[PDB]
């Protein structure tokens, strides 16, 4: 009735194709079920559960599991971490060891260059065309969840993921308990590592600008699984089984999440909730997951806070179901069905329409603050050299009655300095006025506003994101998407 | 039962100024119903007139000694009124066509004005176009293919614009249009209309005899697939060809000797083309011209007495066609067995057996696999073939697949059908206005669907859910089905009863009563693309044996829909494609603009579909804004091209490789019905059309008048040439 | 609303001329009789220069 | 600059520490030596805290200070200070200045 | 001092001279009901706007002066903008100088049932709108003159 | 066509003065006038400070009518000024419509009364209704091929343009030029009305 | 150069700023007025 209607979609099953699997399938290390989707070839996406299926189109047609070709001893085939690296090339953790495996090909490869068991493989891909973030998305790291850093093994790759090398220790001497993970943050052009001394935990960093510095540390009970947002903004996700936190900023304040109901914010703990989350997706600005109940919750993950609300019921969860970002505003919950008859799965989908959802008079959420916000920056990334600045521009108009309160901010202030201006200019037919905002952007040291605490050296290039974005924005704006771009120093 | 006209065809022009002749039919009658607004003349009168200057929605219903049903109907305040009105003269020695156009208004016309057959503007006509003339209205011609206007002259003593025009035969489509001057607050309306060469219908011959039907069989009816009013009827009793819509008509006979009675009362199929017509008569094939008769045998490549069907393309691609500049088939015929592609002048090749079909669909041999209806899709260069599978017999039960040919590559695929039909029930299926292949098809008890590139394969339902359209009309079998370039899909009733599908929706609408029961009727197109319904009756005095009236499809799905209770999702639907047709060399891009207008924050967007094998790239630029509580969102897309020719090996293999056609459809994210957005589907290729090339200025090919030349050049060459 | 019309005095075609009177000193900045005698000279000088 | 465009909170609270007065207001005190205030973003807690500031001295944005007069304008930046220990933006000002 | 360009008067120039095909435009923008059209308006690839409200322009002497127009929707804004854009037809009014070859002629522009309803209604009193008639004269203007370099 | 803009001067009327300062005080502004038109469109309209003012329309055009005595004061060519405007003469009349060229003439003419040959001729736009007597002698035509059977002195149709000004009595067409230098010449400044058309 | 923006209905004829002068006697003050589509009111004084 409400939100989704279930569509089933099979293919290849017209008349007695005879067509049998070979080999031992694939299936998940944990409980929950998930589905990683490529950035920018957002057809290819993997779904992980008990049942592996990688799709080159956006889960239409009928997908075989995957499975191992057995030529290779792989042992018990348990997938604890994916990711997609550049080209046509997906690397997998399976017991413990690295895999590669093309799937316009049917090519799988051993990496060598791991010798201890590692868990989990971590990296960065931007896709801007061009050839500079080409190898920005090649520095990898492997490394073992859950360990003991005193002793701990962990490699590292440049040359894409072929050939895997161990860092010193040397760095790492210092730190003491359980390391949680250790993150290329191009966002801050730093390396980064979670660290839990006692029940709870807090981040390090290693690069010069804030190295030996400390973040505001936050609870750790039990592990924790780390979403990176995919704009290298710094906008982080951290959840498990009984707790969910956000950080804002890189790792440095992580906080809790708020729940929006009638008209009032509360802190939202789950076990305190007494809820169980069982999917999570995350888009570029957007966050939901679906807890076990047959429930969904949607955020929008911002500045100054996330607000979360409860979407209107249905009955969706069937111990199978998994939650993916179709689309900006568009959420679609997808359920692998099996099929002995042909063996073979097809699917069941629900293409959720979040924008249209959220009007129900029992929510009476107040519309949109803002009517309209356009500029050409999100196209193309920028560069910049020293002793030269770049303008960018950005047009807003209100609503008719709000007072929206806009801001625009860096991710990594130490290397990039901004001087923003908003000025007034002509009006629309309606009467409602058109703003102009224009910013300038150069290096952090020739604005002379910082403190050599905060400057953080000149010589050496890195990368940032720009964003503009509204403060007091509510929810339901879904479709104006705060504006954000890439610029390299 | 009881029914209501208007004046004018075109439903634009429809308001508070036009009056509707209503009509009741029954032996019981007491007066008319009418809400307090409107007002009727002569209200005990079954037939009557209705005037209403009050707008919105009446409600009006015949008070009888039966139960009468009442309908809603809409009446809106426009500012169009005026109509043009123009008549056309063809000249073959010039090869050239004159038109004449006045005004009229269609509420204080003659009569011959509104059926079309006026020759002269009437009074009130041309006082009104010599006033146009004074404050300043000047119609103009605009081809739609080709963008080129035509200009009239001054207006003659007589209220008459004269316009000449080039013979074209390519761009059939053009449109008449005016000033923004307007009289006493009322606008004229744009017209469009087709034209190409004028086409002659057969004459008949002393001691010929006529073509029927089998006796207790329905009346059949095929008109041409680019140009409308121009057809051919079979009845029980004679064999009609009109020129135009049924106004006048020829019968068309057969020479004596050629077939026996009995032949002759077993027709079953007719298609008619410019050069002639063909019959198939118990299973033979004849072709009748204005010359012979001549019966098609095995020395043009058919067989005898096994054909079984025969089919024509549906859309008016003749751009396409005649820039193709290669004569293609016009015409499949299937024989259970084995399909023949017709080409022009009527000789042909078998195209395909059922062997060659068993052998590509991993069949394990020795089964029933059949062939049983063709049909052209709307891509030009390709066919679909219903495979009727027995799956080791022994039952009732048979598989129903279909399998496409396409021409250009000259390969087969099968697709993904699912349906099983019992033994008896026969097949006709339809494809639907759109770039990916949507069918529509009925087996005389039921009407099944397959959209959404074959994956919304299901039965269109009642919204009772029967499911069964003989029940709700008393046990009686399809008889016709009709679509369009909008999407709506009109099924007639042999009991002649109404039902409504719209394309991409499943449910079906049964409308109101219109027509009798034992009426002998058929349902068919005017000069536009309206619901014409002709009546036949024999025993009567040759001049009201057939009579055309329209149908008010749009006024009646609007009661329907007051009565329901839907509405349009989205409240507008702007793109800039003026054409179908879009040609470019290696150099250029092209440029496509879209635009949706919506509530406050019902999340849509525009679906873009694409068939064809992928040559091009596409850059997609959106806006977004909300404003007055609406949502506008607008689309900017380009597709072009990106590839390099030079220092490259191969050059011809690889220009070949980035070149064909493809095919593009632009669509809301959601629709319903009342929502009358026609969808946008083109079709764009990359190549050469081996019409364009170079000329050196100051030179010309016979300009100049010279006589033959001769000469000898020696010693000079890289011994003795002549030449 | 009705926007983007010639402005009216380069497209109806009229001459326009100013004549301002001429500053006074005085306190009170009052003209009096022979200034305005003064200022009917000038704006004759300019009516004749037109 | 929209002068009735509508103000209703006050959401800065600065003081010299040199004299109190009411927190509802922003009155500061200058004498010879440098006008030293230390300011925080009120908000529904009241109280300073360090998680707001290190928010807002992470995109960069430090509070800007503009003193006018009946004829003179002039502007003062708050420094870009790391927020590992700091609690409220602090500023101080030579009386030259 | 002579008065070149300035800053006039706002609203509708009062009258008009043309010489040989010179032409001018006038840019003219309406904003509608709140819910002017409804979702039955979607009845073709453009949104038809000439039903609800239309703008015309009626001319005469009509074989002397031609008249273009062309409108545009926003439906967001409540809003179409149009242009008209009136030219000399090169014939008529003979050969002449300075002032005998002008002559008179009024066109009229109007909005489809405006005249009489609506009106502007400000401070101290209301205005009728929806229909202004601009005259033209056709010839040549004085200022035109010729000297010698 | 040809305009001139210009800001008024202030004048302290001069009198016995009882205050120093402050007085009576008027606004004062030139007159020009060129040559070759009567037709003069004043436009009085507010500097933009101060208390609010309106703006207003005038015409003193060229008033022509005008005569000099030997005593030096002006007198009406056409009559003489001798009637009072006693509310009795129109209270019941119906009304009268009022004729001239489009926008081009410099006066104005206006009788149609019960019985008296006046006329309410006046510059401007009646702003300043200044009544005449005209020196017209009340006249009648005789018989045959005339009849008009009732003098009724109320010029019928009374109708003007630039230079000249037309009356209608009783089948009598009076023709009257008033001098308008700069114009045309001296020449038809006429002596007196003419009874025109024999 | 002010600009003035109406929240409401706004008098079109009359300009809403009346502006006064205290000593009239040593300052010459000349202003222009003008009107924006929207009714927005650009005003602008130049003193001497
Ligand atoms: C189920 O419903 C079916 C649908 O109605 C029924 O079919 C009907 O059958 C009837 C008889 O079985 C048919 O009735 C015959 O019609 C002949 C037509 O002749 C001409 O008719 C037109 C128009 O007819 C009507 O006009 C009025 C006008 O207001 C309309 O409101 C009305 O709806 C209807 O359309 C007339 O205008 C003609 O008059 C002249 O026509 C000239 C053009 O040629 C024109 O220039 C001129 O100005 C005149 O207008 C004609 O009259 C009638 O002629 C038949 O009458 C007979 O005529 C012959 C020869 O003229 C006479 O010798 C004889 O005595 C008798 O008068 C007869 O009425 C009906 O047409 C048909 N319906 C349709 C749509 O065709 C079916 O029967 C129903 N079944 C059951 C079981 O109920
Ligand atoms: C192609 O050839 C045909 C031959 O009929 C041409 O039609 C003829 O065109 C001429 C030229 O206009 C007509 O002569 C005059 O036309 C004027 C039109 O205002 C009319 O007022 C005169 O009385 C006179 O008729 C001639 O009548 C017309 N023929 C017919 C039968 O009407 C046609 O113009 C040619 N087209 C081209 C493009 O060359
Ligand atoms: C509409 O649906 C049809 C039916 O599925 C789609 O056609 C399908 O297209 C894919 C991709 O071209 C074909 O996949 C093929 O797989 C083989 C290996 O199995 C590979 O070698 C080929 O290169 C190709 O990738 C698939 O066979 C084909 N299905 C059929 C029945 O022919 C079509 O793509 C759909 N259209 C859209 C716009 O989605
Ligand atoms: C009608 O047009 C005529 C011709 O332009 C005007 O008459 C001329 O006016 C000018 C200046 O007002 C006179 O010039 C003056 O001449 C005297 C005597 O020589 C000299 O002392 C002055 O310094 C000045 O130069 C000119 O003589 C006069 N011409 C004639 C024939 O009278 C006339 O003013 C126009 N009408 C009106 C109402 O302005
Ligand atoms: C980075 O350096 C700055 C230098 O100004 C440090 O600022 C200190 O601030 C406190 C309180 O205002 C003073 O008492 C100290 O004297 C300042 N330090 C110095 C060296 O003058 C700031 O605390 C430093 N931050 C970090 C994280 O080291
Ligand atoms: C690390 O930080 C300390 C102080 O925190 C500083 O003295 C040292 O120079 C830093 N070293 C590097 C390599 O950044
Ligand atoms: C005070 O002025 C000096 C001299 O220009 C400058 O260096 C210093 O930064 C100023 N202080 C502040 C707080 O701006």
């Amino acid at each position: 009735h409400t939100l989704c209607r279930v569509h089933t979609v099979r293919t290849g099953k017209v008349f007695k194709s005879n067509i049998q699997l070979q080999g031992d399938p694939l299936f998940y290390a944990f409980p929950n079920t998930f589905v990683l989707k490529n950035v920018c070839k957002a057809d290819i996406s993997v779904y992980l559960g008990q049942k592996v299926f990688l799709t080159i189109d956006n889960f239409e047609s009928s997908l075989l599991p995957l499975t191992v070709p057995k030529s290779l001893a792989v042992g018990v085939p348990s997938i604890t971490s994916a990711h997609f690296v550049s080209g046509s090339l997906v690397l997998f953790v399976i017991s413990g060891k690295g895999y590669s495996y093309d799937y316009y090909e049917n090519t799988w490869r051993k990496l060598e260059g791991i010798s201890e068991p590692v868990s989990h493989i971590s990296g960065d891909v931007c896709c801007f065309k061009g050839s500079f973030c080409l190898e920005l998305s090649n520095n990898l790291f492997a490394y073992l969840r859950g360990g003991q850093i005193p002793g701990t093994n962990i490699y590292f790759s440049d040359n894409g993921g072929f050939s895997f090398q161990l860092m010193n220790t040397d760095k790492l001497s210092h730190l003491t308990g359980t390391l949680g993970g250790i993150f290329h943050l191009h966002s801050m052009s730093q390396v980064g590592v979670l660290m839990v001394e006692n029940n709870l935990g807090t981040f390090h960093y290693m690069e010069y600008p804030l190295n030996h510095s400390m973040g505001i540390a936050f609870s750790y009970k039990n592990l924790l699984e780390v979403i990176m947002k995919p704009y290298q903004r710094g906008f982080m996700v951290l959840w498990n089984q009984k707790s969910i936190l956000v950080s804002s900023n890189s790792g440095q304040i992580v906080e809790h999440v708020r729940l929006i109901d009638q008209k009032i914010f509360t802190d939202l703990d789950v076990e305190h909730a007494n809820i169980n989350i069982y999917s999570v997706a995350s888009n570029a600005y957007e966050l939901a997951f679906l807890v076990a109940e047959d429930h969904l919750y949607y955020g929008s993950q911002s500045y100054m806070g996330t607000y979360v609300i409860k979407l209107p019921h249905q009955p969706l969860w069937s111990t199978h179901t998994s939650i993916y970002f179709e689309d900006i505003g568009i959420l679609q919950v997808l359920t692998p069905v099996a099929d002995p008859h042909f063996a073979a799965y097809d699917f069941d989908k629900c293409t959720v329409n979040v924008q249209s959802s959220l009007m129900d008079e029992k929510l009476a959420l107040q519309p949109c603050n803002v009517e309209l916000l356009e500029s050409t920056m999100i196209n193309t990334m920028f560069t910049i050299d020293m002793n030269s600045k770049l303008k960018l521009s950005a047009l807003m108009i209100p609503r008719k009655g709000e007072n929206p309160t806009p801001l625009v901010m860096v991710s990594n202030p130490h290397a990039l300095g901004f001087k923003a201006n908003l000025n007034e200019f002509g009006n629309t037919f309606d009467g409602n006025s058109k703003y102009k905002l224009d910013i300038e952007l150069k290096q952090q040291h020739h604005w002379g506003n910082s403190d050599f605490n905060f400057t953080a050296s000149i010589k050496r290039h890195a990368i940032s994101s720009v964003t503009v974005d509204i403060a007091d924005k509510t929810l339901s704006c879904v479709d104006l998407k705060p504006l954000s771009t890439l610029i390299s120093v | 039962l009881w029914r209501y006209y208007i004046n004018s065809q075109d439903y634009s022009i429809f308001s508070t100024r036009s009056s509707i002749k209503l009509e009741y039919e029954g032996n019981s009658f007491v007066s008319w119903k009418i809400p307090e607004s409107c007002k009727v003349e002569n209200t005990t009168s079954p037939k009557t007139t209705l005037h209403c200057k009050r707008a919105g929605i009446h409600t009006i219903k015949p008070i009888a000694g039966n139960q009468e049903v009442e309908r809603h109907l809409t009446v809106d305040n426009s500012y169009i009124c005026y109509l043009w009105y123009f008549t056309v003269v063809d000249v073959y020695y010039n090869l050239s066509q004159i038109v004449t156009i006045w005004v009229y208004d269609p509420e204080s016309a003659s009569t011959e004005e509104l059926i079309w057959t006026a020759k002269k503007p009437s009074l009130s006509s041309r006082v009104l176009t010599k006033q146009m003339n004074t404050l300043g209205q000047r119609p103009f011609i605009f081809t739609v293919e080709k963008r080129l206007t035509y200009h009239p002259g001054p207006l003659t003593s007589e209220g008459t614009w004269v316009i000449h025009l080039p013979m074209s035969s390519d761009d059939i489509a053009k449109v008449i249009r005016g000033n923004k001057v307007a009289f006493q607050d009322c606008f004229i309306a744009n017209l469009y209309f087709m034209l190409t060469y004028p086409m002659t219908i057969i004459s008949e011959p002393p001691g010929y005899e006529p073509l029927t039907v089998p006796p207790g069989s329905p009346l059949m009816l095929s008109w041409d697939t680019c140009i409308s009013t121009f057809a051919l009827l079979a009845t029980d009793q004679e064999t009609f060809q009109t020129n135009d819509s049924f106004q006048t008509w020829t019968r068309v006979r057969a020479p004596p000797g050629i077939l026996s009675d009995a032949q002759r009362h077993s027709l079953r199929d007719v298609i008619i083309f410019d050069q002639g017509t063909l019959f198939l008569v118990d299973g033979t094939v004849y072709l009748r011209t204005e010359d012979e008769f001549t019966k098609l045998d095995e020395s043009r490549g058919i067989s005898e007495t096994g054909i079984l069907g025969f089919s024509k393309r549906r859309w008016c691609q003749i751009r396409y066609l005649y820039k193709l500049a290669s004569k293609k088939s016009i015409l499949i015929a299937w024989s259970k067995t084995t399909v023949y592609a017709g080409y022009a002048t009527f000789r042909f090749v078998t195209l395909t057996d059922t062997a060659k079909l068993k052998d590509f669909l991993k069949l394990p041999q020795t089964d029933t696999l059949e062939v049983m209806s063709v049909e052209y899709l709307w891509h030009p260069l390709e066919a679909a073939v219903l495979l009727s599978h027995c799956s080791v017999c022994t039952t009732n039960t048979r598989n129903i697949r279909i399998v496409i040919y396409s021409a250009i590559f000259q390969t087969w695929t099968l697709q993904d059908f699912e349906l099983q039909l019992p033994k008896e029930a026969i097949l006709e299926f339809r494809f639907l206005y759109s770039a990916m292949p949507d069918i529509i098809m009925w087996d005389q008890h039921h009407v099944y669907y397959s959209y959404k590139n074959f994956t919304v394969v299901g039965t269109i339902s009642t919204p009772s859910g029967e499911t069964n359209l003989s029940s709700l009309s008393q046990g009686s079998k399809i008889h016709q089905v009709l679509t369009d370039r909008i999407g709506n899909v009109v099924v007639k009733m042999e009991n002649n009863v109404m039902f409504y599908i719209k394309a991409d929706i499943t449910e079906a609408v049964i409308l109101h009563t219109w027509v009798n029961t034992t009426a002998k009727t058929v349902v068919l197109f005017d000069k536009s693309f309206e619901v014409c319904i002709l009546y036949y009756n024999e025993n009567l005095d040759e001049k009201y044996q057939l009579q055309t009236q329209p149908y008010p499809l749009i006024l009646e799905l609007q009661s329907i829909n007051k009565d329901l209770g839907d509405w349009c999702p989205y409240l507008a639907f702007q793109h800039n494609i003026h054409s179908q047709f879009y040609h470019m060399d290696k150099g250029e891009s092209l440029t496509i603009w879209s635009q949706i207008v919506y509530p406050e924050n019902r999340g849509l967007y525009i679906v873009v579909e694409h068939y064809g094998s992928s040559v091009m790239t596409w850059t997609q630029n959106l806006e977004y804004e909300i404003a007055s509580g609406f949502c506008t969102k607008t689309m900017i897309t380009r597709f072009f091209q990106t590839t390099n020719y030079e220092l490259v090996d191969n050059y011809y293999q690889l220009q070949k490789e980035n070149t064909g056609l493809m095919l593009l459809q632009f669509r809301p994210s959601e629709f319903s019905r009342t929502c009358l957005t026609a969808k946008p589907v083109f079709e764009i290729d990359v190549g050469c059309d081996s019409s364009k090339y170079i000329m050196v200025r100051g030179f010309n090919k016979s300009r100049c008048q010279r006589r033959d030349f001769s000469y000898v050049i020696d010693k000079e060459l890289l011994d003795n040439l002549k030449v | 609303h009705l926007i983007d019309v010639p402005k009216k005095h380069h497209a109806s075609r009229t001459e326009s001329y100013v004549a301002l009177p001429p500053l006074v000193s005085e306190s009170l900045g009052f003209h009096n009789n022979n200034t305005l005698a003064v200022y009917q000279g000038l704006v004759y000088y300019l009516l004749w220069l037109h | 600059v929209i002068h009735n465009k509508g103000k209703e909170r006050t959401y800065f609270s600065c003081s010299g520490e040199g004299i109190l007065t009411g927190l509802h207001t922003i009155k500061l005190f200058l004498t010879m030596d440098n006008l030293k205030v230390r300011c925080f973003f009120r908000n529904e807690n009241q109280s300073p805290s360090k998680e707001i500031l290190g928010l807002f001295t992470s995109g960069g944005l430090a509070p800007n200070m503009i003193i006018t007069n009946s004829t003179f304008y002039g502007g003062y930046y708050f420094k870009l200070t790391p927020f590992s220990n700091r609690l409220e933006w602090l500023i101080d000002i030579p009386r030259q200045n | 001092q002579k008065l070149y360009n300035m800053s006039g008067d706002y609203g509708i120039p009062d009258l008009f001279f043309l010489d040989k095909g010179n032409w001018f435009t006038i840019t003219v923008v309406l904003l509608s009901h709140q819910d002017t059209f409804t979702s039955s308006d979607s009845q073709g690839p453009t949104i038809n706007v000439d039903k609800k409200l239309a703008i015309a322009v009626t001319i005469a002497d009509p074989e002397c002066l031609s008249v273009t127009v062309t409108q545009d929707v926003l439906l967001n804004r409540n809003a179409v903008i149009n242009k008209i854009k009136v030219i000399d037809k090169k014939r008529c009014s003979e050969q002449g100088m300075i002032g005998r070859n002008i002559k008179k002629t009024s066109m009229m522009l109007k909005v489809l049932g405006a005249p009489g309803n609506c009106i502007q209604r400000t401070y101290l009193g209301g205005i009728i709108q929806g229909f202004k008639v601009v005259p033209i004269f056709i010839g040549c203007p004085p200022g035109k003159r010729l000297a010698f370099d | 066509n040809v305009q001139i803009l210009m800001e008024a001067a202030p004048m302290r009327s001069t009198g016995y003065c009882p205050a120093e300062a402050m007085c009576v005080l008027n606004w004062y502004t030139p007159m020009p006038f060129k040559n070759g038109s009567v037709v003069s469109s004043v436009d009085i309209y507010t500097n933009g400070i101060g208390p609010f003012v309106s703006k207003k329309r005038f015409y003193v055009n060229m008033n022509g009518f005008l005569k000099r005595d030997a005593s030096g004061k002006s007198l009406f060519a056409i009559g003489y000024e001798s009637l009072v405007l006693k509310s009795s003469h129109f209270r019941l009349s119906k009304s009268r419509p009022l004729w001239y060229t489009v926008n081009h003439a410099p006066v104005f003419i206006l009788g149609g009364f019960y019985d008296e040959k006046s006329i309410l001729f006046s510059d401007s736009n009646f702003q300043d209704y200044v009544l005449l007597e005209l020196s017209i002698d009340s006249c009648w035509v005789g018989s045959f091929y005339c009849p008009i059977l009732g003098f009724s002195a109320t010029i019928h149709d009374a109708i003007a343009t630039e230079s000249t000004l037309f009356i209608r009595q009783n089948q009598l067409v009076y023709y009257f030029t008033g001098t308008y230098i700069t114009l045309f010449d001296k020449s038809h400044g006429s002596s007196r009305w003419v009874r025109v058309l024999p | 150069q002010f600009k003035i923006i109406p929240k409401a209905m706004s008098t079109f004829p009359i300009p809403p700023v009346s502006m006064v002068v205290g000593n009239p006697g040593l300052v010459e003050v000349k202003t222009q007025g003008v009107f924006d589509l929207n009714e927005n009111y650009y005003l602008d004084i130049h003193v001497s």
